[PDB]
């Protein structure tokens, strides 16, 4: 039927519906491409149709023009050229008359200019356009929505397209920004249209932008453009002035002293909102600027080289006036304010953590007189300035400096644990948790450590929001005080530590936390038990009858979760099941990984129960089935050879993790669970192990799994290889077979992405051969024949690491990995491994690599390879 | 009363996953492939009566895109939502706000981080700057543990009604 039916189909929200609408559009294009983007071209230039209709022709065209995929692009690009010139003359006429018939203030048909004008200026097909915009642009007699869409077209343009293929006539294009940007223009929008035009041609006009003369009148114009009334207007030429900043930091030197510094403090100094977000942002974008040039100097200087831009500090130059005017910014509140609500007063503390980071000790002085003045002051919102600014101040100067202010201001935090107001007792939990995190030898001193934990535990009884700070402080402690510990000791546990005193009443304390009927909000429920399990990881020896009391209370309230499976009555109950579940059983993994074995003899099998009948309650496919499998995992690391008895019973979960593979996640942890099975049962999974090598070779191939499930199933065929020993060779050919199909492949090293996936899967490739080397070279004696069926595969695995060596991106796992493989099959084979190594250079380049490296265990493994490699050439 | 709500992002960041857990509860594992749109209106009860979001679930993947910037017609709130856990997840944020504000005027965009329950995060709270640049809002979220997942609704119904003084009161 009629296009612009199907064009207006497309807003409603209806499924079938959108699904019809978008069928049709898919088959009109892929049917016959020249009429329909003629059609959708004499829609768009159409006033009558309705402006749904216009907008949604004009998004197809470019869409049908242009794509995310620059692969895809240059292929849209290409079909679009291989258009008769008459249809395309067409489109472009009506595209172009299209400007300026638009009332919608953003235009829709500027879309359509850019997406055509990307493939038709690199061929140079339709020497037309600059002229008219620049004729559109320049003509006094123009309107304000033809000014308007011939701008925001010229921007579209500059921004989506190629900067080598207008950079001969941008001249006329800046010339016809800044004719449209200037003061004299009447109306608004086209001078908002023309600064935006502006931010997104900032990329465009490098060239432009070195000359001296257009610099000069940019800047001055952008200046001018900064003082106007309208809010909108100075939003804009703001934002341009931060673009500018970044992107030509190198010449705002002339421009910055006496024009920027005055109009962005009067922008800071500005009552509305969004100039004086904007006047923080630029100094916050200066820091940053300036924080990253210093990175880059700092990493010049470790070469020995001058660096490619040299910083001015102009943050640090200004700090004078940026810290009064951020304190005072500081001090705009109100009394229902949430912490993330970003007003100006987060942005200014924000600026003064970036500020701190960016200046080091030059922040304390300009902002300690505030701190002295207004820490008891009368007013709620001058005492949460000033602890704000405290917190702030906190993290970039020397702790050295900041113990003794912290000391003496260390009574009156505690005061304020205290305050009436609930915003000061929330900022100084925050800068009590800030001065755990950051200087933690403040917190740990024995004058105010008592009244410091006792003003913690009566702060976990007050408000969710001091709460979560509250304990997140106390995980921090919990870790300051355990690296604090360990006097002389030499052993693996502290005997004792500071909060040993304390610890019963703590863990008390955060059990009652947890029961919270309030803890919801906040996630203060999670943040309890965070904080739990931070501290029972970090715990001493002494405190041992404490962690076995939490133990059986985790384990109760786990049975009490498993007796509640009738309860489920509502799906937001059930949920919060779920997430009991996930987090009880976390704590279970934190918690069984400091019980002494022979405690954990008698809770394991109540543990194994519990799993059990968790297991039974998912076997159908999932439900679960993540939380309670490294759980069972972290039960097998602390049995060690005797898990073996609920093995049995524990054969068909995971075979059914193992055959489900619809989530990574849980397939990783199936795994990770097979892995630990095999090296804490060594030679006794071996009836279980024709199963789920069954189970892995059908997961091998199979085309619709994640990328990062594949390393882990290469690393537990090591695993398992490396358990059974000489048992392997039943599915070793298989192995070999599948794991060279996988080593053949290769991704695109362009994108990043794959990068850290094509390293861990040659990473795991090589745990993999490693794996199946030393289990069929047995553990003590000489060379096997187990290992003679792998003898013509050595070839294949020194030509992949010299393929792995030959690119040069790497990591220490890849390396270490090679150097073990490389020993082990040395040992395993003697001269032949030595020759063949030999025969490819760059296998001892990669070994003079991995002895470079810092990780000590690649430096160890390469050494103990190159050693190897010495003893075979010596040998004869 | 109800607005209209968009939400963006790469393939399968959280997007669906999100929705489905505001709009039932459970929390789906399974990655399932957004196949062009998804329209789930969700509800919420404020004191000043309730509201509804009509989210618009966009494709993140370039084969099922479908109508791809054609669903940002006559937008009144705008999520932009990325795993915090994949960094070209934030790497394609500026060009999402690009195709945003190219189709809308002058939309409110709230930026989510999700999935922030990994211990190990690959785009930091501290690199995530765009907020700042365009004047947009900014919460760490996660589907998972319920970290935030109110919030951005929150700012969005206090953001358009333009009572500061707004809480959901479920
Ligand atoms: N840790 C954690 N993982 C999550 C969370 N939410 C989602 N995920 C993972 O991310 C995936 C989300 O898939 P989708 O949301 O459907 O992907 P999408 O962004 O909607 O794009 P489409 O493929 O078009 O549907 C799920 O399979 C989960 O494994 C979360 O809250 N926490
Ligand atoms: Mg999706």
């Amino acid at each position: 039927m009629e296009l612009i039916t199907i064009l207006e189909k497309t807003v409603s929200p209806d499924r079938l519906e959108l699904e019809a609408a978008q069928k049709f559009l898919e088959r009109a294009a892929v049917e016959n491409l020249p009429t329909f983007l003629v059609e959708l071209s004499r829609v768009l230039a159409n006033p009558g149709n309705s402006q749904v209709a216009r907008v949604a022709a004009g998004l197809q065209i470019k869409n049908s023009l242009t794509s995310k995929d620059p692969d895809i692009k240059a292929q849209y690009q290409q079909r679009w050229l291989a258009i008769d010139a008459n249809a395309r003359r067409e489109v472009k006429n009506y595209v172009l008359h299209t400007l300026g018939t638009e009332t919608y203030r953003p235009s829709s048909a500027s879309q359509c200019v850019a997406g055509i004008a990307c493939a038709e200026i690199p061929v140079n097909q339709w020497p037309e356009l600059i002229p008219q915009l620049v004729a559109n642009v320049t003509n006094p007699n123009s309107t304000e929505h033809m000014k308007e869409s011939t701008l925001e077209a010229i921007g579209y343009i500059c921004q989506d397209i190629d900067p080598e293929q207008l950079q001969d006539k941008s001249n006329e294009i800046l010339t016809a920004i800044i004719q449209g940007m200037r003061k004299e223009e009447p109306s608004n929008n086209v001078k908002l249209a023309a600064t935006n035009a502006l931010l997104n041609s900032l990329e465009f006009t490098k060239a432009n932008f070195d000359k001296e003369s257009e610099r000069h009148f940019i800047m001055q114009v952008v200046c001018e453009a900064t003082q106007c009334p309208d809010t909108r207007v100075r939003v804009a030429a703001l934002q341009n002035l931060v673009k500018i900043m970044s992107l030509y930091y190198q010449y705002m030197e002339t421009y910055m002293g006496p024009a920027l510094f005055a109009i962005t403090i009067e922008a800071m100094k500005s009552d509305i909102d969004e100039v004086a977000l904007q006047g923080i942002e630029f100094w916050s974008n200066v820091c940053d600027e300036e924080m990253d040039l210093a990175i880059e100097a700092s990493e010049a200087a470790e070469q020995g080289r001058p660096p490619e831009h040299t910083s001015k500090f102009y943050a640090k130059g200004a700090l004078q006036y940026l810290v009064p005017i951020l304190t005072q910014t500081l001090t705009k509140q109100d009394e229902n304010d949430d912490d993330d609500d970003w007003n100006p007063c987060k942005a200014a503390g924000v600026c003064l953590m970036l500020l701190a980071t960016c200046c080091e000790d030059d922040i304390v002085p300009h902002v300690l007189p505030f701190i002295k003045e207004h820490i008891k002051n009368p007013d709620w919102r001058y005492r949460d300035a000033a602890v704000m600014a405290f917190g702030c101040i906190l993290e970039g100067p020397e702790p050295s400096q900041l113990k003794p202010l912290v000391i003496q201001a260390m009574p009156t935090l505690i005061e304020l644990m205290k305050d009436p107001s609930v915003v000061v007792r929330d900022t100084a939990a925050w800068t009590v948790g800030r001065i755990c995190e950051l200087l933690p030898e403040a917190a740990i001193n024995d004058v105010y450590l008592a009244p410091l934990l006792q003003c913690l535990i009566e702060g976990l009884s007050a408000e969710p929001r001091v709460a979560s700070n509250v304990c997140w402080a106390f995980s921090s402690l919990a870790e300051a005080a355990y690296e604090a510990a360990d006097v002389a000791d030499d052993q693996e546990e502290p005997a004792t530590y500071c909060l040993s005193s304390s610890f019963e009443l703590i863990v008390q304390k955060l059990l009652e936390t947890t029961d919270r009927p309030d803890g919801h909000q906040n996630n203060l429920r999670s943040s309890a038990y965070e904080s739990l399990m931070e501290i029972v990881k970090n715990s001493a020896k002494d405190c041992y009858p404490a962690v076995q009391k939490t133990t059986l209370v985790i384990m109760e309230r786990l049975q009490q979760v498993l007796q509640m499976e009738s309860h489920i009555q509502s799906t937001s109950d059930r949920i919060q099941f779920n997430d009991l579940q996930s987090l009880l059983c976390a704590t279970l993994q934190n918690v069984l990984r400091k019980v002494q074995h022979q405690d954990a003899l008698q809770i394991s099998d109540v543990v194994m129960a519990s799993l059990l009948r968790m297991f039974q309650s998912t076997a159908g496919s999932g439900g679960v089935q993540e939380d309670a499998l490294m759980a069972v995992s972290t039960l097998v690391e602390v049995l060690g050879g005797e898990f073996l008895k609920y093995m049995e019973a524990f054969k068909p979960f995971l075979g059914i993790g193992l055959k489900n593979y619809a989530e990574y996640q849980v397939c990783l942890a199936a795994v990770g669970l097979v892995g630990d099975l095999c090296r804490a049962l060594q030679s006794n999974i071996i009836p279980f192990c024709d199963e789920v090598m069954q189970l892995l070779l059908e997961n091998l191939g199979n085309e619709n799994v994640h990328r990062s499930v594949k390393p882990q199933i290469l690393s537990v065929f090591g695993d398992i290889a490396l358990a059974i020993g000489g048992e392997f060779k039943k599915y070793l050919e298989v192995v070999l077979n599948t794991l060279q199909q996988a080593s053949q492949a290769q991704v695109d090293k362009s994108d990043y992405d794959m990068v850290d996936y094509l390293n861990e899967l040659r990473e795991s490739c090589l745990e993999a051969y490693t794996g199946i080397v030393q289990g069929l070279k047995g553990d003590q004696e000489n060379v096997h024949p187990d290992v003679m069926l792998v003898q013509p595969r050595v070839e294949f695995i020194l030509s992949f690491i010299d393929h792995i060596a030959g690119d040069e991106d790497h990591t220490d796992g890849v390396v270490a990995c090679a150097a073990g493989l490389i020993g082990d099959l040395c040992t395993a084979f003697g001269k032949d491994v030595l020759k063949l190594v030999e025969a490819r250079p760059m296998i001892h380049e990669l070994l003079t690599e991995g002895r470079r490296s810092k990780t000590n265990k690649a430096k160890t493994l390469a050494r103990w390879a190159t050693k190897e490699l010495r003893k075979l050439k010596n040998q004869a | 009363v109800q607005f209209k709500l968009v939400l963006v992002g790469d393939g399968g960041t959280g997007k669906t996953t999100f929705v489905k857990r505001h709009l039932t509860g459970e929390f789906e594992k399974k990655y399932v492939a957004t196949l062009g749109v998804e329209v789930h209106p969700l509800v919420f009860h404020t004191n000043r009566g309730p509201i509804k979001f009509n989210v618009w679930d966009t494709a993140g993947q370039e084969k099922f895109g479908g109508l791809r910037d054609g669903y940002y017609i006559q937008a009144q709130c705008a999520i932009i939502m990325f795993d915090v856990t994949s960094r070209v997840t934030y790497k394609n944020v500026p060009n999402w706000h690009r195709d945003l504000v190219r189709v809308c005027e002058n939309i409110p965009i709230v930026l989510c981080g999700n999935k922030v329950d990994i211990k190990d995060r690959k785009v930091k709270a501290k690199s995530i700057v765009f907020h700042r640049k365009k004047n947009l809002q900014y919460y760490d979220i996660s589907a998972k543990s319920n970290y935030n997942f109110e919030k951005p609704f929150l700012w969005l119904a206090r953001k358009l009604i333009g009572d500061p003084n707004l809480e959901f009161a479920a």
